[PDB]
Formats: C-alpha cells, sequence, structure tokens
C-alpha cells in the first residue's frame, strides 16, 4: 500500500495571560491660595 | 453819662490740657491741632505728639 495518511492536525493554541491594570493617579494639586483683603480707609481724628 | 461799667464775664482759672491725639506747642493759644500721620499722642497735655 501506499504511506498512511497523517492525524488530524491540533486546534488553535490558547491565548497569553492578559496584562495588569494601571497604577492609581497622585493626589490632584492644591487650589491657588487667595490673597488677603484691602486695608480699611484712613480713618478720622478721635473726638477732642 | 452815669460813669459806671456794667458788663463783666470772667474769664478761665485753669488751663484745659489737649487731649488724647491732639498736641499743641505754641504757647498761648486757644485750641489743640490733631498730630498727623506717622505721630501720635497717648497722654493729655503734650507739647508735641
Ligand atoms: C491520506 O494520505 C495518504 C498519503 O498521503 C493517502 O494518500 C491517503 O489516501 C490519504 O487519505
Ligand atoms: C496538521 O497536523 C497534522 C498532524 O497531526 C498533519 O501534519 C497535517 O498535515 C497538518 O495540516
Ligand atoms: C498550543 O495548543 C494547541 C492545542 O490547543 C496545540 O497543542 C499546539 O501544539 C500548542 O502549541
Ligand atoms: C488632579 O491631579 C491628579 C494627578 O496629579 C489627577 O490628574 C486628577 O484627575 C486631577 O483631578
Ligand atoms: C493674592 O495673594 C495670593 C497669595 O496668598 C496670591 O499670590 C494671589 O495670586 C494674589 O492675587
Ligand atoms: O476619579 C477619576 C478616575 O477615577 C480615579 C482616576 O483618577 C480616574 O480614572
Ligand atoms: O499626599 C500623599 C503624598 O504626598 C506627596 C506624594 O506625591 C504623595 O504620595
Amino acid at each position: 500500500p501506499p504511506p498512511t495518511s497523517p492525524p488530524p492536525s491540533p486546534p488553535p493554541s490558547p491565548p497569553p495571560p492578559r496584562p495588569p491594570p494601571p497604577p492609581p493617579p497622585p493626589p490632584s494639586p492644591p487650589p491657588p491660595n487667595r490673597s488677603p483683603p484691602p486695608p480699611p480707609p484712613a480713618s478720622s481724628a478721635i473726638n477732642p | 453819662a452815669t460813669l459806671i461799667p456794667t458788663g463783666l464775664v470772667k474769664g478761665a482759672q485753669a488751663p484745659t490740657p489737649c487731649g488724647m491725639g491732639y498736641f499743641q506747642s505754641s504757647a498761648e493759644t486757644t485750641t489743640c491741632t490733631a498730630c498727623a500721620v506717622g505721630t501720635y499722642a497717648d497722654q493729655a497735655g503734650l507739647a508735641a505728639c
């Protein structure tokens, strides 16, 4: 007889194990420090 | 006509001291001056604040 045929080829192998998750972000910056207020007006002379 | 004087009103017996916040550097005067910026007077009767 001729050479007998081969066996059925395998199914496609499995995937890799997939990557991990991203590390978190750092704590956000602070808000711009506010500014002090305006000095009051010049007062008048006290009572005599 | 009658050579008699009638209306006399007396002056002051003691001198008033300048209040706090006021000064007086003149000798014979009738008021106080509120003294200028950058200076202060924290006692009554100051010659110069
Ligand atoms: C499987 O292969 C062999 C040889 O290659 C033979 O031809 C058979 O007929 C075939 O089924
Ligand atoms: C798939 O694999 C088999 C072996 O079982 C055979 O070599 C076939 O020819 C191939 O297509
Ligand atoms: C990956 O797996 C398949 C079967 O799923 C086959 O065995 C391949 O040879 C292997 O590399
Ligand atoms: C504040 O900053 C962090 C990173 O520093 C991140 O982007 C936040 O989304 C932001 O609100
Ligand atoms: C007012 O002052 C703050 C500082 O606390 C800051 O510089 C602002 O930019 C300014 O406008």
